[PDB]
């Protein structure tokens, strides 16, 4: 079966939601797994679940989470954690969706040379970036007069405003110019004043 | 081209009419998402000439009818 | 094996005896088997050796008489070619790629062993004729 | 009504830690926000179906090693159709598209596993042959 000796599985852990373990003795149908941890453990296999298997490392870190063969919570969390911590990439496709992780830091990627590099390129060509969504919307609008939307969702403080800001900066740069983006960014203080509130979990 | 900044799904130790409205709006947006993705998959399956039947729709309409139908 | 073979093997065995007690280490048993034309895996060598522990592998010495049953047990091209064609289809193999796979997969060997076996076998493109290299290492 | 008139593109934003430390990540915060952003249900809904898709060209390039030289045709697509049916028992588990092969979730990792185990066996067998030659050379030295 897939669960052989020197297989790897994700096991639940209190302090990080899942942790890796290597299957130290191959499994047969029943109640036991001998597991080894970066030490030595036995884990009850219980109703029933086998522990989530782990993707082969060639798949880990790829630009699209649906490129993973096993799709499950710890494999997704691992691919986002490695891309963010090791690569310091903050953008990752999931299917159609673009996932964007708040770095709480400035980054060089929003330079106008990169704006030009993205312009005219389809989503397959380049690593994910918010400009790669803006450019898709722009060319969908060009092909067919149908209006286009960009929809940004997440808990407040996840950076939705800065994502919109760079999204419209893309349009301003690619179309050329009419000082819209300045006025739109200048409107945010009043809309935040009248429209935002402290909440138990979150300010603004 | 239009850009929509909206809150996501919300859960606290105490949940109340505000969280109920926010979670119902998010159920609506998530339905419209799932149905757009399903449309695009049916298009890609046409593009590869694969039978459509293989893909099944996952429908949160019963929870919307739970919240907003008459006698909801 | 006949008496003559056993005598030549014992003489060679004593030549590999670096202490003069008529014995080799467990870690030399595999070396002697390979030196006599066999190509056992390290796993096979440890199996015929009885899966020795680190301590006896590094310091326990065995004479010809204990080695002999193991040599007997071990004793008792197209597949090799396809195995090399795995890493090919112009009949060549990258020297960098062969070096990488031999030093990074399986029961990894040292870079010096790989350099020794590969010395003189790669061309200017950095390609190895694997049929010739295979015949050479099987001769 | 405003959105259904329009064609959407979706962005999900997640907040990896509460304390705003630059480039730090917290698994228990993020699993909460990936759950709240519906990324995890989107992935669950994609895990049923055919989430993994391969061009015949890149598939063949990746897995020539599995193919026996008997069954490598110069048409890649028919080679692939022949081979995958040997390597995977169930025709349900994959579909042959015009230009791309569609796999269910498990299958590509299973092919990577059997590829790696074959390549391990070939590596070990070759390297034991090399070690055997080098010890035979050292025996020739030990006689000399
Ligand atoms: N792509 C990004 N690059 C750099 N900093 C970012 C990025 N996204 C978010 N941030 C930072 O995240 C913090 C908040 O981002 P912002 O877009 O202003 O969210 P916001 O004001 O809280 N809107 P909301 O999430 O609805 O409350 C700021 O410190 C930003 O600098
Ligand atoms: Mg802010």
């Amino acid at each position: 079966e897939l669960y052989t000796k020197y297989a790897r599985v994700w096991i639940p852990d209190p302090e990080e939601v899942w942790k890796s373990a290597e299957l130290l003795k191959d499994y047969k149908p029943d109640k036991v797994l001998q597991l080894r941890l970066e030490k030595d453990l036995e884990y009850c296999l219980d109703p029933k679940e086998l522990p989530p298997l782990r993707n082969p490392d060639i798949l880990v870190g790829e630009n699209d989470l649906t490129a993973l063969s096993y799709l499950h919570e710890p494999a997704v969390l691992h691919n986002l954690k490695v891309r963010f911590i090791d690569s310091k990439l903050i953008y990752t496709y999931c299917g159609i969706v673009l996932v964007a992780i708040n770095p709480y830091e400035q980054l060089p990627i929003y330079g106008e040379d990169i704006i030009n590099a993205y312009s005219g390129q389809n989503m397959g060509d380049m690593d994910p970036h918010i400009f790669a969504v803006a450019e898709e919307a722009y060319k969908q609008m060009a092909r067919d007069e149908r209006n286009q939307s960009i929809i940004v969702s997440g808990e407040s403080g996840a950076g939705k405003t800065v994502s919109a800001k760079y999204a419209m900066r893309y349009f301003a740069t690619v179309s050329g110019s009419a000082n819209v983006e300045e006025k739109v960014l200048a409107s945010n203080p009043i809309m935040e004043s009248i429209g935002n509130a402290k909440t138990t979990r979150n300010d603004n | 081209i239009g850009v929509l900044d909206i809150y996501g799904f919300e859960t606290f130790e105490i949940n109340s009419f505000e969280q109920f409205c926010i979670n119902y709006a998010n159920e609506k947006l998530q339905q419209q998402f799932n149905m757009h993705v399903f449309k695009l998959e049916q298009e890609e399956y046409m593009k590869e000439q694969i039978p459509w039947t293989l893909i099944d729709f996952y429908d949160n309409q019963p929870c919307i009818n739970l919240i907003e139908a008459k006698m909801g | 094996f006949n008496k003559d073979q056993l005598e030549e093997f014992k003489e060679a065995f004593e030549l590999f005896d670096r202490v003069g007690d008529g014995k080799i280490l467990y870690s030399q048993c595999g070396d002697v088997m390979r030196a006599l034309g066999q190509n056992p895996t390290n796993a096979e060598v440890l199996k015929v050796l009885g899966n020795p522990k680190s301590d006896e592998l590094k310091s326990r010495r065995v004479d010809f008489e204990t080695f002999l049953p193991m040599l007997q047990a071990v004793a008792k091209y197209e597949d090799y070619l396809e195995g090399f064609r795995v890493f090919d289809g112009n009949g060549k193999v990258m020297g960098a790629e062969l070096r990488h796979v031999l030093t990074t997969l399986g029961e990894k060997m040292t870079e010096e062993e790989v350099e020794t076996v590969l010395a003189g076998h790669e061309d200017s493109n950095g390609c190895i004729n694997y049929e010739a290299f295979l015949k050479h290492i099987l001769s | 009504e405003t959105l259904n008139a329009t064609t959407p593109h979706y962005v999900r934003c997640i907040k990896p830690n509460d304390f705003k430390f630059p480039f730090t990540f917290d698994e228990k915060r993020a699993v909460q926000q990936l759950r709240a952003c519906g990324v995890l249900e989107t992935i669950r809904i994609s895990a049923a179906g055919f989430p993994s898709r391969w061009t015949y060209q890149e598939f063949f390039s990746r897995y020539r090693v599995l193919m026996k030289q008997k069954d490598v045709l110069s048409d890649r697509k028919q080679t692939c159709k022949n081979v995958l049916e040997k390597l995977i028992l169930d025709k349900d588990k994959y579909q042959f598209g015009k230009t791309k092969i569609f796999f269910r979730a498990g299958q590509v990792a299973y092919l990577e596993k059997i590829r790696a185990d074959k390549l391990r066996a070939a590596c070990i067998r070759i390297q034991k042959t090399i070690r055997g030659w080098l010890m035979r050379k050292k025996y020739m030295r030990m006689r000399r």
